[PDB]
């Protein structure tokens, strides 16, 4: 739910009514298929919350 | 507020059910579907009384 902005240098997830820009993980996204159908897309970082917890 | 009108019709399908990447995967498809159908409504008025 929401939308991927931009503050120009680093990339965040708001909700799309107001302003409040969360960290991009893999639980506030899904994916769909490779990054090569659509039209327009970044490549960003999408931090696992599992990886800094094995350690 | 602006907003980019592939993102804006990727909002409208998210309305109704069908996920976002439904829009963008299919994209090209939409707006070609989306022309051929506005092609289409001239002559549903430029043809028949």
């Amino acid at each position: 739910e929401g939308v991927f902005v931009s503050n120009g240098t680093h990339w965040f997830v708001t909700q799309r009514n107001f302003y409040e820009p969360q960290i991009i993980t893999t639980d506030n996204t899904f994916v769909s298929g490779n990054c090569d159908v659509v039209i327009g897309i970044v490549n960003n970082t999408v931090y696992d919350p599992l990886q800094p917890e094995l350690d | 507020l602006q907003i980019p009108f592939p993102m804006q019709m990727a909002y409208r399908f998210n309305g109704i059910g069908v996920t976002q990447n439904v829009l963008y995967e299919n994209q090209k498809l939409i707006a070609n579907q989306f022309n051929s159908a506005i092609g289409k409504i001239q002559d549903s008025l430029s043809s028949t009384p």
